[PDB]
């Protein structure tokens, strides 16, 4: 079988930009690669077909080469409505396709620190006998972030899980929250909360926390 | 016009079954590749089974023996059987034309299939508490299934909110928090309230979210 | 004298499946266990015959068909089989009596950088009859307009090319593939073994 590699992974560009997706098969596919061009909610459009075979009504600024194993999909002035996630997918193997991982390409900024913020469970809650933590990282470019719980200074694992919103309308920044899942039982057994924060803007992680009483 | 148009999927428990329909306009499905293809939440495209102009029919491993592609030339309909159920078959299910060498061209809209034994419950609201900017919001927790809508003071509140995408926990139960940043200034003056509306379960709630000591 | 099986299974070219070549034995002897009896071949499954049992058994013909697939493919060079190889190029009968001979030729059929002289019928309305043979090179319509001759939206040139590159695992790689058919009428029996 042929598995299916893209490189950027994330991209981030302007308007006015040439763009440049990589896509790999594990094998030698000719020229049996065709290009997708995807957005939220929506379903994928078909951009290039056969490698270099501009599709009906597809924009002329979306060029398509290579052929074997490691092929490009190129966008010479890149639009507004160009912001999208691009995949790649062989016909070697058709009718058993394969698809790529995706490239996202969004919206190039100056880069911004997240503002962060912890949240400690209401004791309303407390009450159903469960603790939410929260952690909020607001305003932030690029989308790439990492956050990581102390529970007193022990890291925590599978108890946390994430949410990132689209870029924003105007910021074309990014927010991310982290919910740390306790039970009343044993949030009451510990004392310092804590929700550090390492990105690209920060020159050193930061650490926001709280202790139970205060 | 060139268009399939889609239709079935909806609610289902495990164990249960749906039929997707794929009405096809504009090509003959007889005369095609047609496949389906189903992604899983921000998880992308993965073929799940093939009808070949001739007859002949493949199917993704996972599928294999639950779910049955057919057609109706009279209707020009393409179709899948989803049979034994799973919470893994969970996703937007396309159905679409191969024309293989040529690309996959032409996508049905989409319908969405969600597999869960979860019974259907509105959230609890909890208060995000505020401690330069300040930050406050709601905690939207375990609710089921899906939508749910948040605003603040009733629309009065727009600039600085941010309501996340759900999580979906290992529950079986959505939860989601909207966000907002305001002045500390205004934290001891200015009424805050988030607006949370989740129709499956005709419930609504409003929640004062304010400063604790 | 000795059948021609020389001709058909050292032959300098090989057609592509989709025009498979029909190559009919009559009036010869044959020894079938001089063929078995090399390690050259990587399928040589039987339905219907032993292939020991060969030269004791005498045919009225025998009919050598040869062609070129994928590794892939070979799977469906067998009775009860589909796939685009089975169903728009060579189909075999359910009650199929001969055998099914195969082997790598990577060395012979692919070329660096791509052979594009082999091809196989990618677009077909309907599955092949036993034995049957499309050599159609017509626009196939997809669509309820018609084609007329040129290649577009619903309109697609149903052959295509296995782009054969010798550094390919061997599931993509050429196999060259002999599939010899043995059959019985009421007529005078010539394709006899020793
Ligand atoms: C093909 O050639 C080799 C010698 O180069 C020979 O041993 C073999 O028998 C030949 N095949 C047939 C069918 O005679």
């Amino acid at each position: 079988d042929i598995q299916m590699t893209q490189s950027p992974s994330s991209l981030s560009a302007s308007v006015g930009d040439r763009v440049t997706i990589t896509c790999r098969a594990s094998q030698s596919i000719s020229s049996y690669l065709n290009w997708y061009q995807q957005k939220p909610g929506k379903a994928p459009k078909l951009l290039i077909y056969a490698a270099s075979s501009l599709q009906s009504g597809v924009p002329s600024r979306f060029s398509g080469s290579g052929s074997g194993t490691d092929f490009t999909l190129t966008i010479s002035s890149l639009q507004p409505e160009d912001f999208a996630t691009y995949y790649c997918q062989q016909s070697y193997t058709t009718p058993l396709f394969t698809f790529g991982p995706g490239t996202k390409v969004d919206i190039k900024r100056t880069v911004a620190a997240p503002s962060v913020f912890i949240f400690p469970p209401s004791d309303e809650q407390l009450k159903s006998g469960t603790a939410s933590v929260v952690c909020l990282l607001n305003n932030f470019y690029p989308r790439e972030a990492k956050v990581q719980w102390k529970v007193d200074n022990a890291l925590q694992s599978g108890n946390s899980q994430e949410s990132v919103t689209e870029q924003d309308s105007k910021d074309s920044t990014y927010s991310l929250s982290s919910t740390l899942t306790l039970s009343k039982a044993d949030y009451e057994k510990h004392k310092v909360y804590a929700c550090e924060v390492t990105h690209q803007g920060l020159s050193s992680p930061v650490t926001k926390s709280f202790n139970r009483g205060e | 016009e060139v268009q399939l148009v889609e239709s079935g999927g909806g609610l289902i428990q495990p164990g249960g079954s749906l039929r997707l329909s794929c009405a096809a306009s504009g090509l003959i499905v007889s005369s095609n590749y047609m496949s389906w293809v189903r992604q899983a939440p921000g998880k992308g495209l993965e073929w799940v089974s093939v009808l070949y102009a001739g007859g002949s029919t493949d199917y993704a491993g996972s599928v294999k023996g639950r779910f049955t592609i057919s057609r109706d030339n009279s209707k020009n309909t393409l179709y899948l059987q989803m049979n034994s159920l799973r919470a893994e078959d969970t996703a937007v299910y396309y159905c679409a034309r191969d024309a293989a060498v040529y690309g996959i061209d032409v996508w049905g809209q989409g319908t969405t299939v969600t597999v869960s034994s979860a019974s259907t419950k509105g959230p609890s609201v909890f208060p995000l508490a505020p401690s330069g900017t300040a930050a406050l919001g709601c905690l939207v927790k375990d609710y089921f299934p899906e939508p749910v809508t948040v605003s603040w003071n009733s629309g009065a509140l727009t600039s600085g909110v941010h309501t996340f995408p759900a999580v979906l926990q290992s529950s079986g139960l959505y939860s989601l928090s909207s966000v907002v940043t305001v002045p500390s200034s205004s934290l001891g003056t200015q009424t805050y309230i988030c607006n949370v509306n989740h129709k499956p379960s005709n419930t609504k709630v409003d929640k004062k979210v304010e400063p604790k000591s | 004298n000795l059948c021609p099986f020389g001709e058909v299974f050292n032959a300098t070219r090989f057609a592509s499946v989709y025009a498979w070549n029909r190559k009919r034995i009559s009036n010869c002897v044959a020894d079938y266990s001089v063929l078995y009896n090399s390690a050259s071949f990587s399928t040589f499954k039987c339905y219907g015959v032993s292939p020991t049992k060969l030269n004791d058994l005498c045919f009225t013909n025998v009919y050598a068909d040869s062609f070129v697939i994928r590794g892939d493919e070979v799977r469906q060079i067998a009775p009860g089989q589909t796939g685009k190889i089975a169903d728009y190029n060579y189909k075999l009968p359910d009650d199929f009596t001969g055998c099914v001979i195969a082997w790598n030729s990577n060395n012979l059929d692919s070329k660096v950088g791509g052979n594009y002289n082999y091809l196989y019928r990618l677009f077909r309305k309907s599955n092949l009859k036993p034995f049957e043979r499309d050599i159609s090179t017509e626009i196939y319509q997809a669509g309820s307009t018609p084609c007329n001759g040129v290649k577009g939206f619903n309109c697609y040139f149903p052959l295509q090319s296995y782009g054969f590159q010798p550094t390919n695992g061997v599931g993509y790689q050429p196999y060259r593939v002999v599939v010899l058919s043995f059959e019985l009428l009421h007529a005078p029996a010539t394709v006899c073994g020793p």
